RNA sequence: AGUAGAAACAAGGGCCUUUU
């Protein structure tokens, strides 16, 4: 999964998390569009399920 | 400061003497490495009963005194003594020191802020560690194992390199003010040495330790061992706990290190541009080699070139081999017949001639060598050991696991050595067509047979029964094989012998300098055949992973994309010296002259046409804004400029410059059109090919005056020009000259003015002008 | 490496580097002129660099690549059709913008002298440029453009770095015109020597030299020689089966005494609880001697075996009264100067100084040497070797430390096998030894060490730990001190390795002696202890050790080492050639033969064989030197010749008597030798018994 | 590089005491702290120190004329104090790209009287609830927040 | 100890690209292709340390 | 005395060369 806040060491406890490099966020700017890069933290994690 | 005065006052003080003089006078600097080991000479027998015997005494080192004095180091704390004021024979500057005070400084001592640097000092062995502790381990068994001895490697390692190639990364790195000359591979492999770099930068260290430490990194451990199952370095590095005569832990260590993915992607590279250079019928030489520089793959996070890593690997294949004998790269004296693998281990011989008649009476010319040779062999989890006399297969002995692997690595043997019939009388199944010259090229009827038996099971069943079938005595049961590949039977065939147990494969620490002919064969000072392009797989269809195909024939995408990609080429080869060049203009701040360069009026063509004006406003907007100040990027100029030809106008620019062909880029993000990264700056991609961009000048990213040497050359020494450092360097003007220090013992005078010519070109054509 | 042309490979272009070999080869020079030429051809070429005249024609036509004849004909060719005058010698490169050749020279020395000498050579016909690799440049004419120089001076620069780098930038790679010829500079006296130390039918080093170079081969007359020799020399083959392997002869004599420096059956000792806090050897020497029984020792005047018993009554005295005074020292006097060899060093007399009354006056002989004197069977051996198999009533003998954590079945069959052969050794009494000798050398080494020019007192103890009973009565088991007798030494002044350091040793015995086996000692009546009251006796003798010995005893934990490979070999193989586990039942059941009794075998599992390897090594250990080592070397052939046997391959050999004798040389007056020596016999008779070539 | 050498080019012979503004952007700091600052820089009334490995900003000192700065792309957190007794006449401030927790961080800020316009971006603080209001409670001087005032009113340009 | 998170996905700290729905490729192969063309997907390289 | 071996030590230089 994909994620642009980092973790805090207890909720996240089952999930590996790396750096994936950095990407971009959009917002408004009076009538036109603007983008403001920021990181990127990339969320592994394993699990089961079932039918 | 001070400590330099001391320096000069002890250089005096020492010049005064006329020794000291005449042997700082005499000869080069080289001599220093002599002098070091005529001091400090002094071994012992048996350190153990040594070390014990001093380690008894109550103050058996020596260490420093001003660095006690320093750390406020006492001689007692509660009544244990520490050092006392005293001095040794040899160093005259240290004091011998109690193994308790060792104990102080670590309890209670100088404290320091921060030690992390020591895993990448090490990082091999916690990479060791860490592969370790990603392993799930199994049950433990007990049973006789097959290990057959052999040459590995057992330390995992990227980006494998020679020695010379180290001596200067061990600089650049750590002594820069002492660097040397730049050499090739460090203008080539400017974001790894950056790397390397910003890690041992403002940081208090030992330097010779990181410097052994930075060999080892860069350092394949090979042995010649005993081995048994698969073969990784993964595994080798820790085989004493997986595995011995008796007994085996089973453990799966599949998931780790990804290594062999490498080498297969290049080989499979290898085989591509062998079959593409194949297809010429003239110069298939001249293209290979082009196809050849004309690459370059990804390694991680570096692209590097494809000529380089051929050199430093050792994967004894048909593919390799070529590319390694076209670039004159030596090698091993290793064979290779089709899929199997080979090695001569004594013997000699000669060609000789002999003819065949295919169908009815068809002559056809087959070589075959004269005396007694042996031979060991190795196929697909099947070894063997073999002699070959005169045109037959006199004995042969297998140690393998499989049947089917048994009866092909025979017949392959067999075929080897033109044994049997077939050879003399082929077989009617075979006919002109089958025979040779796909479209010309011929074919020796070994490479025929060969695919002949890889078409049907029952060919190579018919020439096993070509070899002499007789009933199995007594006793040798166990030693015979059948015709279905079984360790016993009641008739069996001639001369042979198996056994459980892999033969050791030999060993020869030999180099070799081959060559090759125009038809892809490789000779080696004789007539034998090492490699050619029938011995690998015909064809496959593979999509190939970061990697760059920078060449026509090598190339899908279209003319539009490639006109783009083409137009940043050439307005990036404007990045040289010399007025009339974007460097000499930005420092002459003149921002506009770049809009009426002619590279920029050959791309316009492709700009959008119904918003050309308004891009161009923008772009020559940024261009003024980073031109007026200094603080600017170079990889968005490059970028940005195509679109300042035009004339500004008014509209809303919405984020994105697009071409005519529905391709945009954004000024300030990478994208699939042209991305870079502060990492590696001297690369640009675009459309996924990758550009080298010259090192003239450094902007706010780029690092350590390793920017600008692309931009200087040697010149005839002028005693006039004066003489500075390596970072005031940056304040010349394209054209001067300066003088400067080099390396050690060297003095020498440099000109901001480059030369992008090599020698390759003008040696190859220079000498083609002198063949007619 | 390994051939010039694959280092010029490394900063040149193969092309050249192949060019400049067909040359060589076409004048027939040495092959270390590789690089050289390759390296003005390629300058050649980057001078060249495609440039083109107004024509948009080439410009320069290169000459130095082709052959000389080829290239004199092309000079011609040049030199008629643009009309020139021909030029005496061959140049390297002509250029058509100007109608006249040019010549490259280059240099290291930073001097003109080979462009004078060129000049005059040639003076100003044609255009000459001549590179220094340290950036120089002279010339006759107008220089050249500005890209080839700075493209030529960077190359070089690159060269010359690599040069220097591989030790190979002097005149011998790198040599003028003149210095061209590099030889070995063949003196007088050499010479006049290598024709003296000629074979004899030549008397010239160039003889042979002509005789070798052109040598052929004759197999016949090989054949010859060969078959003669083969006919004069009659070598013997001997069957082992046909001529079988006599018994061993063993010297006659006296027997064997003990030699090793402690008692290990006799011995005796006073043992008491360990406090953390006094460890020392100078404290529990102390502790002991406070309850009083170390002071109830009282021997007496009459000996009932030995020699100086006045010496060693006043010695043990002195030492009674040394750790009353709580320091462990002793005085120089004559009992002590008299058994620690203080003053019986020999004084030097020099030649100089000396004179034939000199001689006359006290016979100065030279020194007749008294090598060692034969020896009998020891009976004795046999009874130690049962002794040191049973318990000690203690364990923890010898120190050991701890064991890592696991993680996979590998490490926990490793740990388990292990705490088992160390729990069932650490038990025995040859265990109880080890550690004796362990810390009794650790001591006195520090002494040795610390304490020289002085006579010091140091203890023969040891430390262990009660057995664990049930869980029942007083759990966890405590520690104990035991003490076996005193230690002393003499002015250890090690000023060399293999040197020698008197000692002398007090041991406590409740066991009369033999006059055969305690031979060397000195035995006193002390009195009585407890136990009931039991006599008591004081063994005493002399002896001395050195540097090596110390080192190699406290290193005797080596004995685990074998004996686990031996064990841990045989389980594992034969857990193998059934793929399954069977340890423990190979050590519960597979039976290994120990011995004989009333003419029977005897035999007992593994589990309790493991001692006899253990005593085996323990001893190999102690009594190790010079005459073990060649038995132990010269016995091997015998094994293999065993082997031989049982598997009905038919050894033979040319002069077992020969072996028979070397063994039997190395055997004097060392118990291991006579005693394996004696059993090596009885194993060939008991395998005659199932297996030939051995006589009886 | 080092924000050593990068001032020290900047100054291409200028007196630390004549200059208006000073950028040190894509440079680094060891420990990330700041290295060749001192008082001398009087007539400096604008910074932009960028993405150069700063952690703290205890070094920084003294400047008044200073009104406007740029902390962006570090890691600084917890010393805002520092920034009220060493610049007690700044009006713009920027630390969008910090690790920024909590409030009573920037409770300090309110000190700073002549402050008008604060910039917090990708940062923890942001994802709180009631964040823009809160904050505005706690520092009523301050009109502008990210580039917006109260009811979302875009800023001009300059 | 406090209790993780446990749900299979994340609410909160998510993040997503995004892209104009097209009819005729409104599926996951295809939706998931089209989204690695643009070439943003081979640009995420997490480094070897976590 | 003693060690060990097929010769060497049994101090040498001008005062120097203690914890299982």
């Amino acid at each position: 999964e994909f994620s642009i806040r980092e973790p805090n060491l207890e909720k996240h406890q089952k999930y590996t998390v790396f750096e994936a490099g950095h990407t971009t966020v959009r917002m408004k700017k009076g009538e036109s569009v603007i983008g403001r890069e920021v990181p990127l933290y990339l969320y592994c994690r394993t699990t089961a399920l079932s039918k | 400061m001070s400590l330099l005065l001391t320096i000069a006052k002890e250089y005096k003080r020492l010049c005064q003497d006329a020794k000291a003089a005449q042997m700082m006078t005499v000869g080069t600097v080289s001599n220093y490495t002599t002098f070091k080991k005529w001091t400090t000479s002094r071994k012992e027998k048996n350190p153990s009963l040594r070390m014990r015997w001093a380690m008894s005494s109550k103050f058996p080192i020596i260490a420093n005194k001003r660095m006690l004095e320093e750390a406020q180091i006492p001689k007692e704390h509660n009544n244990v003594a520490l050092w006392e004021d005293t001095e040794d024979v040899s160093k005259r500057d240290h004091v011998l020191a109690s193994a308790s005070c060792i104990n102080y400084w670590n309890f209670c001592g100088p404290c320091v802020n921060n030690s992390e640097v020591i895993k990448e000092v090490y990082k091999s062995r916690f990479g060791r560690l860490e592969r370790r502790k990603e392993i799930m381990w199994k049950e433990l068994r007990f049973t006789l194992v097959d290990r057959q001895r052999r040459r590995v490697d057992t330390q995992p390692v990227e980006q494998r390199l020679r020695t010379g190639e180290i001596k200067d990364l061990q600089m650049w790195t750590l002594f820069e003010d002492e660097a040397p000359l730049a050499s090739k591979f460090i203008l080539d492999n400017y974001g790894l040495v950056k790397e390397m770099r910003s890690k041992f930068a403002n940081k208090p260290l030992n330097k010779e330790v990181v410097a052994h430490m930075l060999e080892k990194q860069f350092n394949p451990e090979s042995r010649f061992l005993p081995v048994f199952g698969a073969i990784r370095p993964e595994r080798m590095e820790l085989i004493h706990a997986l595995g011995g005569e008796t007994w085996i832990q089973e453990a799966n260590t599949a998931g780790i290190s990804n290594v062999d993915q490498r080498k297969n992607d290049i080989r499979a590279v290898c085989r591509k541009v062998c079959l593409a250079a194949n297809a010429s019928i003239m110069n298939a030489k001249s293209k290979l080699v082009e196809y050849i520089k004309s690459t370059s793959m990804r390694i991680g996070e570096t692209e590097r070139k494809l000529e380089e890593l051929i050199l430093e690997t050792d994967d004894v294949s048909p593919e390799v081999t070529l590319c390694k004998s076209a670039l004159g790269g030596q090698l091993g004296k290793t064979l290779s017949f089709g899929p199997m693998l080979l090695k001569k281990i004594s013997g000699s011989g000669v060609k000789v001639k002999d003819t065949v008649y295919i169908q009815g009476v068809r002559a056809v010319q087959f070589e075959y060598w004269s005396e007694q040779e042996e031979f060991y062999g190795e196929y697909k989890s099947a070894t063997a050991l073999f002699s070959r006399k005169e045109r037959s297969l006199e004995w042969i002995t297998i140690g393998g696991g499989i049947n089917e692997d048994r009866k092909r690595l025979l017949a392959m043997c067999m075929i080897f050595c033109r044994d049997g019939d077939y050879f003399k009388d082929a077989p009617a199944t075979i006919t002109m067509a089958d025979l040779s010259t796909k479209l010309g090229r011929e074919i020796p009827y070994q490479y025929v047979m060969m695919n002949w038996i890889q078409k049907s099971e029952d060919n190579l069943e018919a020439l096993l029964y070509s070899r002499g079938i007789v009933e199995t005595n007594p006793g040798k049961m166990g030693s015979s094989m059948g015709i279905d590949g079984s360790k016993r039977a009641i008739k069996s065939l001639r001369a042979v012998t198996i056994q459980s147990g892999k033969i050791d494969m030999p060993e020869s620490k030999e180099k070799i300098h081959l060559e090759l002919s125009d038809n892809l064969e490789a000779f080696d000072s004789s007539g034998r055949i090492v490699a050619t392009i029938l011995d690998l797989p015909s064809d496959k269809k593979v999509t190939f992973q970061d990697v760059s195909f920078q060449h026509p024939d090598l190339a899908v995408l279209r003319d539009e994309k490639t006109a783009i990609t083409k137009g940043y080429e050439a307005l990036i080869k404007r990045l040289g010296t010399g007025d009339n060049d974007i460097p000499s203009l930005i420092a002459k701040k003149d921002y506009l002259s770049l809009y009426n360069l002619p590279e920029v009026k050959l791309m316009a063509p492709l700009i959008r046409p119904n918003r050309k004006g308004v891009y161009s406003r923008v772009a020559r907007k940024l261009v003024s804004t980073q031109v007026t100040t200094g603080h600017y990027s170079l990889h968005e100029l490059i970028k940005v400029l195509p679109f300042t030809y035009f004339a500004p106008k008014q509209g809303m620019f919405e984020g994105r410059l697009f071409f005519s062909n529905d391709s945009f880029v954004e000024p300030g993000v990478n994208n699939n059109v042209f991305s870079w990264s502060k990492a590696d700056s001297s690369k640009i991609y675009c459309h996924g090919i990758a550009i080298r961009v010259p090192l003239v000048v450094g902007d706010e990213h780029m690092d350590t005056s390793l920017a600008l040497l692309e931009g200087f050359s040697v010149c005839e020494n002028d005693p006039r020009a004066p003489m500075v450092t390596r970072q005031d360097l940056i304040d010349v003007g394209f054209g001067q000259k300066v003088r400067l220090f080099v390396g050690q013992g060297s003095v020498r005078t440099f000109k901001r003015t480059a030369s992008q010519r090599a020698a390759s070109s003008d040696v190859n054509k220079n000498v083609k002008k002198i063949k007619m | 490496s390994k051939t010039f042309a694959e280092i010029a490979e490394a900063f040149l272009e193969p092309e050249a580097v192949r060019i400049a070999k067909e040359a060589v080869e076409e004048y027939g020079d040495h092959e270390r002129k590789i690089i050289q030429i390759g390296i003005h051809f390629q300058v050649c070429c980057m001078f060249c660099d495609e440039y083109l005249s107004t024509n948009g024609s080439d410009r320069f036509v290169l000459i130095e690549g082709r052959k000389r004849g080829t290239a004199v004909s092309l000079q011609n060719e040049l030199c008629k059709s643009y009309d020139l005058e021909p030029l005496p010698f061959l140049c390297d490169i002509f250029d058509r913008e100007e109608k006249q050749f040019v010549e490259i020279g280059i240099t290291r020395k930073a001097d003109d002298s080979y462009f004078q000498s060129k000049f005059g050579k040639l003076g100003n016909s044609c255009k000459i440029f001549v590179f220094s690799y340290d950036g120089r440049l002279d010339k006759n004419c107008e220089g050249p453009m500005e890209e080839q120089k700075l493209r030529i001076f960077s190359f070089l620069a690159t060269a010359a770095d690599f040069l220097r780098k591989e030790n190979m930038f002097n005149e011998i790679f790198l040599p003028d015109n003149e210095e061209t010829i590099i030889e070995m500079k063949k003196g007088k006296t050499f010479l006049e020597l290598r024709d003296e130390s000629v074979p004899l039918p030549f008397q010239t080093y160039e003889q042979m030299k002509d005789y070798c170079e052109k040598f052929k081969g004759n197999p016949r007359e090989l054949a010859s020689k060969v078959s003669q020799m083969q006919s004069n020399i009659k070598l013997p083959i001997k069957h082992y089966e046909q001529n079988k392997f006599r018994q061993i002869r063993l010297p006659k004599g006296p027997m064997a005494p003990y030699t090793h420096k402690f008692l290990m059956e006799e011995a005796w000792m006073f043992t008491k609880i360990s406090d953390p806090e006094r460890s020392r050897a100078g404290e529990i020497l102390i502790d002991f001697f406070k309850k009083g029984n170390l002071s109830a020792i009282r021997p007496k005047d009459k000996p009932l075996q030995g020699k100086y018993p006045i010496h060693y009554k006043n010695l043990w005295n002195q030492i009674k009264a040394a750790i009353a005074d709580r320091t462990m020292v002793i005085n120089e006097n004559d009992h002590s100067e008299f058994l620690g060899g203080i003053g019986r060093a020999s004084k030097k007399i020099p030649e100089i100084s000396l004179t034939q009354d000199v001689i006359t006056t006290e016979g100065l002989k030279q020194s007749e040497n008294k090598l060692p004197e034969p020896r009998s069977f020891p009976r004795w051996f046999n009874a130690e070797w049962m002794w040191a198999i049973k318990d000690s009533d203690l364990t923890g003998w010898v120190p050991m430390a701890e064991y890592p954590p696991a993680d996979n079945e590998l490490e926990d069959y490793a740990e388990h096998l292990n705490k088992t052969m160390e729990g069932v050794l650490q038990g025995t009494n040859c265990a109880r030894e080890m550690g004796k000798c362990i810390l009794t050398v650790g001591a006195l080494m520090t002494e040795c060490r610390l304490f020289p020019g002085k006579i010091k007192v140091v203890p023969i103890y040891a430390r262990s730990k009660e057995r664990k009973s049930m869980q029942e009565g007083l759990p966890v088991p405590s520690e104990m001190d035991c003490l076996f007798g005193i230690c002393v030494k003499s002015k250890s002044h090690l000023n060399k390795d293999d040197g020698m350091y008197t000692i002398i040793t007090f041991e406590f015995s409740i066991r009369e002696p033999n006059l055969e086996k305690h031979q060397k000692y000195t035995v006193f009546e002390a009195g009585h202890t407890t136990v009931r009251e039991v006599p008591l006796y004081l063994y005493c003798r002399t002896t001395a050790l050195s540097k090596i010995k110390n080192d190699w005893l406290s290193k005797a934990r080596r004995c685990f080492i074998t004996t686990m490979d031996t064990v841990e070999t045989i389980c594992l193989r034969e857990s193998a050639k059934a793929e399954e586990n069977l340890v423990e039942k190979t050590l519960n059941e597979k039976q290994m033969w120990i011995g004989k009794k009333n003419g029977e075998l005897i035999a007992q599992p593994l589990r309790e064989a493991l001692r006899v390897q253990l005593v085996q090594q323990f001893y190999f250990c102690i009594y190790n030197d010079s005459q073990l080592e060649g038995f132990c070397n010269e016995q091997k052939k015998i094994l293999m010749a065993l082997e031989g046997d049982k598997k009905n391959k038919s050894s033979f050999g040319f002069n077992p008597e020969g072996l028979l004798e070397k063994i039997e040389e190395c055997l004097i007056n060392n118990p291991m030798c006579l005693f394996m020596a004696q059993r090596l016999n009885e194993l060939v008779i008991e395998a005659s018994k199932r297996g030939a070539k051995f006589f009886k | 590089m080092d924000m050593k050498k990068r001032i020290h080019l900047e100054l291409r012979n200028r007196t630390p005491s004549d200059v208006k503004e000073l950028v040190l952007d894509n440079c680094r700091s060891y420990e990330g702290k700041i290295e060749g600052l001192t008082d001398e820089f009087e007539e400096l009334e604008f910074l932009s120190t960028i993405n150069v490995g700063l952690a703290s900003v205890a070094n920084l000192p003294k400047l008044n004329k200073l009104k406007k700065l740029e902390l962006s792309d570090n890691r600084v957190s917890g010393g805002l104090e520092v920034l009220a007794e060493k610049c007690p006449n700044l009006t713009h401030l920027n630390l969008s790209g910090n690790k920024i927790k909590d409030l009573g961080t920037i409770e300090p800020l309110k000190k700073l009287e002549n402050l008008k316009s604060l910039d917090l971006f990708n940062c923890e603080v942001t994802n709180l609830n009631d964040y823009r209001e809160n904050v505005f409670k706690l520092l009523p001087q301050l009109t502008y927040l990210d580039g917006y005032d109260r009811d979302d009113k875009e800023a001009p340009d300059s």
